[PDB]
């Protein structure tokens, strides 16, 4: 009911963002919900004086068919003022269960500071650029935008300050438009609770960690082994190495002397057989000096397994992999490689967000031009993370495999 | 007097830190002043422009050429930025028929918009006296100044408030601005829209905004930004390929600009060679002899510009159709439409600057492209038609180590048609030779050795000058391709040539990648397999290659 000043940072403009093309749906959808925002004062019409902008388009979440209207406030994040910070619940990744809450809506009834409007202009395009664009500013805290958390952080606080008082071992983080609230309970426990805050919202996704471990590098166990075999095999206990300090290859090496057709069968010597007991010894243990910075970027890189199978690893030093997974699920997407991407990228940064708090930067195996063509029409959160386009096909695909 | 309703002003401030201009005048001809001062007489007894006194210290310059010119550079360089909405010009194929459609050119566009008053004083300009014996007449403006930075959006803008009622209350309308011009279209009958054109008059009128009162000076065909709009069709304004003795510079990118503007209507416009011809040149008087195949690409496109084709609008109730075809070495064209033989546009599209590149890659991007394209005009993704097999694109996209998707499509036997010129195997194959190849060279003499030895006792090694390390080992994979048979594993520990075989080129700028391609066409199957270098694999001989 009270505005906080806001400011950007020194020496820095406002967002000048290109709005990008929309469908003719889209465009209708977000002229419908624009209009009854401005019926209800949380934005407002602006003149050719502005001279900002923010990408803005329209998505379905999930098990709705209401369209929703997403900010791309990226580059308005980046320069806005950092605010200041709460520690990060270390906890929330170890408790059993966390279910994500959308509560954006909450955000509306606080006024946003009024030299600073200014900056959170966006376009809806029209078709053919026929008409003028319609262009309006936000008066309250718009979703997606990082001081809307920061400013409610009070109130959010006052409105949890019973259930948090009520359940000691329920822990509750905020990331952006997203409540994350992690237990312990049963489903249906969980669900039931699930529904007692939401009331205790309203009068004011279910997602385990426990069931998610971090990958080891594993070995073939076979009784006949061909050249091939053992040239992969040695090719990953190579590569491994990097990471690994006590590996060694040599005697495996040393089965591979002559030329020999790939598919002939080699029998394991004696030493052989020690060295690669060593080595799986030795990729038992967890990595050496392995850390976490907060002032460093997180980095995310997938590999596309084929099949709808998709590898990660979360890192911030190379072979330092601070995360490592293997998302493999079929959700309407078997026909559709960059849907899987996707929905890859949004599962892998609620991962993130879960245990580090902030998204990370990702490499993507796939074209700018096809990426950054398809991307909106299957993206379904409320942030948007960092990317860049890796171009050259990666050797260690099948390491991860 | 009829209430004239108020214009609301649009706050202007300068740019942070910058002040207003303050540019000294220049000595004008007593001509020049006589009638700059009757110019500005009469402009105050209009109300544009009034007189100020000594207090404004700020000041533009004024010419006369009589008409009044005043050079608002200066201001332009410290005036705030704006919202420019006109950034790309709608497109001819992406309106729809109308039965009748009238243009209303607004009189005194800018002159009638007023100027946010904390503002003029920064649009002060003086008038030289006669013999300069008195002070010069000080005058500021009062209404958006021609020439000024922000007096096309604020003119846009205000119109577009203006004309915001009224398209509303008339949805059976179709309003569009441009300049000082108005497009209104509509189905109704020729009585009922002449009458709410007068409407739409009137409702102007009320905000003191004068339109033609004549009938309409323009008319059917409309000649707009190098285009013809015509009651039932559009195309370009008519396309002269001149005929020269000798082509320099100048002339070729006036030919390429002719031909990419005219290549959106006009199917099978190739620009690849005449704009080859100007790689690196920089040189815009040196003439650059033509090339065979520039002349030939002439010659096809003189053959396509003999005589007009048109483009239809766009109709909402049918599909919209994209057909690609292949032209070769990296040009692409396609057609858009709805019903047969009857284009909405037309377009092409050169591949990007690589070093490697296949078919397949290229039309994803001509799709994404005519995808984007689409979105922008017609605000939806056509359904496409490519040359190229169902399974062929289902064995790519299924194998391809990238996430890459098409839109809905269907095949169109239309040759040359896109197709996976080889395909890796995944195991290593039962009974096919083992080529273990390696290349060196030495980083001084520029000499290197490529070589292979397999798993039947075959050898080679040939010496090489003017080499390096990759290219030795990209001639190590081709030797071993070129002396086995159909089927051959091959075991290289080159990241390098893996990097670039994975990538599934069939076209590329190295004559030796170009080798090894034609030598894969030709194999029914290879297995190429990969080790790590120097970590004493047997078969993998570094020595072998370093004599
Ligand atoms: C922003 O406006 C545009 O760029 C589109 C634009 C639309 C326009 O006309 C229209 C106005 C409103 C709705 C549709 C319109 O065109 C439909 C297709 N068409 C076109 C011409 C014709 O006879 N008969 C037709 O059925 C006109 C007459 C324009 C005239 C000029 C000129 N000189 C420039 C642009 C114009």
């Amino acid at each position: 009911i009270e505005t906080v000043p806001v400011k950007l940072k020194p020496g820095m403009d406002g967002p000048k963002v290109k709005q990008w093309p929309l469908t003719e749906e889209k465009i209708k959808a977000l002229v419908e919900i624009c209009t009854e925002m401005e019926k209800e004062g949380k934005i407002s019409k602006i003149g050719p004086e502005n001279p900002y902008n923010t990408p803005v388009f329209a998505i379905k979440k999930k098990d709705s068919t209401k369209w929703r209207k997403l900010v791309d406030f990226r580059e308005l994040n980046k320069r806005t003022q950092d605010f200041w910070g709460i520690p990060h619940p270390a906890g929330l990744k170890k408790k059993k269960s966390v279910t994500v809450l959308d509560v954006g809506d909450a955000y509306f009834s606080v006024p946003l500071d009024e030299d600073f409007r200014k900056y959170t202009a966006f376009t809806i395009p029209s078709i053919n650029n026929e008409t003028p664009g319609i262009r309006y500013q936000y008066n309250v805290l718009p979703q997606g935008w990082k001081g809307s958390p920061a400013i409610f952080q009070s109130s959010m606080t006052k409105i949890l300050e019973p259930f948090k008082k009520q359940n000691p071992d329920i822990v509750i983080y905020q990331y952006m438009d997203d409540l994350y609230v992690g237990s312990d309970l049963e489903i249906g426990q969980h669900r039931t609770k699930i529904e007692e805050l939401r009331q205790h919202l309203l009068r004011w996704y279910e997602l385990h960690p426990d069931k998610w471990t971090v990958q080891p590098i594993v070995l073939p166990e076979k009784d006949s082994w061909t050249v091939n075999d053992i040239q992969k095999l040695v090719g990953k206990l190579n590569w491994a190495s990097q990471i690994y300090p006590g590996i060694k290859v040599r005697q495996l090496s040393k089965l591979l002397r002559g030329t020999k057709a790939l598919t002939e069968v080699i029998p394991l010597t004696e030493e052989a057989e020690l060295e690669l007991a060593e080595n799986r010894e030795i990729l038992k243990e967890p990595v050496h000096g392995v850390y976490y910075d907060p002032s460093k970027d997180l980095i995310a890189e997938i590999q596309k397994q084929g099949q709808g199978q998709w590898t990660y690893q979360i890192y911030q030093e190379p072979f330092k992999n601070l995360k490592t997974g293997k998302y493999a699920r079929m959700r309407g997407a078997h026909t559709n490689d960059v849907k899987q991407l996707t929905e890859a990228v949004q599962k892998i940064t609620t991962e993130s967000i879960v245990i580090w708090g902030k998204t990370p930067k990702f490499k993507l195996p796939i074209q700018k031009e096809t990426w950054e063509t398809w991307w909106t029409e299957y993206w379904q959160a409320t942030w948007i993370p960092e990317w860049e386009f890796v171009n050259t096909p990666p050797l260690v695909k099948l390491w991860y495999q | 007097m009829v209430p004239i309703s108020p214009i609301e002003t649009v706050p202007v401030k300068l740019k942070p830190g910058m002040d207003g201009p303050k540019v000294k005048q220049w000595p004008l001809t007593e001509e020049k002043i006589k009638a700059l001062v009757e110019i500005c007489t009469e402009m105050e007894k209009e109300g544009k422009i009034s007189k100020i006194g000594p207090e404004n210290p700020y000041n533009t310059p004024v010419f006369a050429i009589w008409r009044k010119l005043v050079d608002f550079r200066e201001l332009n360089k410290r005036t705030q930025d704006f919202w420019e909405v006109q950034l790309g010009i709608p497109h001819p194929a992406g309106l729809k028929k109308k039965k009748s459609v009238t243009v209303l050119d607004v009189g005194d566009a800018y002159f009638s918009v007023p100027l946010d008053e904390d503002f003029r004083k920064y649009t002060a300009f003086t008038i030289p006296s006669i013999n300069n014996e008195t002070p010069g007449i000080r005058y500021q403006y009062n209404v958006l100044p021609q020439g000024w930075k922000g007096s096309p959006a604020i003119f846009q803008s205000s119109m577009t408030k203006i004309l915001e009622p009224f398209a509303a209350q008339n949805p059976d309308i179709v309003i569009c601005q441009y300049m000082d011009d108005l497009y209104v279209g509509s189905d109704l009958e020729i009585g009922q829209h002449r009458t709410k054109i007068e409407e739409l008059r009137q409702h102007l009128l009320r905000w003191g905004l004068t339109t033609p009162d004549k009938k309409h000076q323009k008319e059917p065909p409309f000649l707009w930004m190098g285009y013809e709009l015509h009651p039932d069709k559009w195309t370009v304004q008519p396309i002269v390929l001149p005929e020269k003795d000798s082509w320099t510079v100048n002339d070729i990118q006036k030919l390429v600009g002719k031909l990419n503007w005219a290549s959106q209507i006009y199917p099978g416009i190739k620009v690849r060679q005449l704009s080859k011809l100007l790689r690196g040149t920089k040189a815009l008087t040196e003439v650059i002899p033509l090339t065979e195949e520039a002349e030939l690409e002439l010659a096809e496109n003189r053959e396509i510009l003999k005589e007009p084709v048109h483009g239809v609008y766009y109709d909402p109730s049918k599909d919209l159709i994209a057909e690609i075809q292949k032209q070769g070495q990296g040009q692409w064209t396609y057609q858009i439409y709805q019903e047969p033989f009857k284009n909405l546009k037309t377009g092409k599209y050169a591949r990007m600057r690589g070093a490697h590149t296949n078919d397949v890659k290229q039309l994803t991007e001509a799709v994404q492209k005519i995808t984007t394209e689409s979105i922008v005009i017609w605000g939806k993704t056509p359904k496409f038609k490519l040359p190229i097999q169902k399974e062929t694109w289902e064995t790519w996209w299924t194998e391809y180590w990238q996430a890459t998707w098409i839109p809905e499509w269907e095949f169109v036997n239309t040759p040359p048609l896109v197709k996976l010129w080889y395909q890796l195997e995944k195991e290593p194959i039962v009974g096919a030779e083992t080529f273990y190849v390696d290349g060196a060279a030495n980083r001084e003499t520029k000499l290197g050795k490529a070589g292979y030895v397999t798993n039947k006792g075959r050898q080679k090694v040939v010496p090489l000058t003017n080499t390096t390390n990759q290219k030795t080992e990209l001639q190590a994979i081709y030797l071993a391709l070129q002396d086995s048979g159909l089927e051959v594993n091959i075991v290289t520990d080159s990241q390098y040539a893996l990097g670039i075989i994975q990538a599934q080129p069939d076209k590329s700028e190295s004559e030796l990648v170009n080798q090894i391609i034609e030598q894969l066409i030709k194999k029914e199957k290879v297995y190429l397999a990969w080790v790590p270098a120097h970590k004493g694999i047997g078969g993998n001989e570094q020595v072998d290659k370093l004599v």
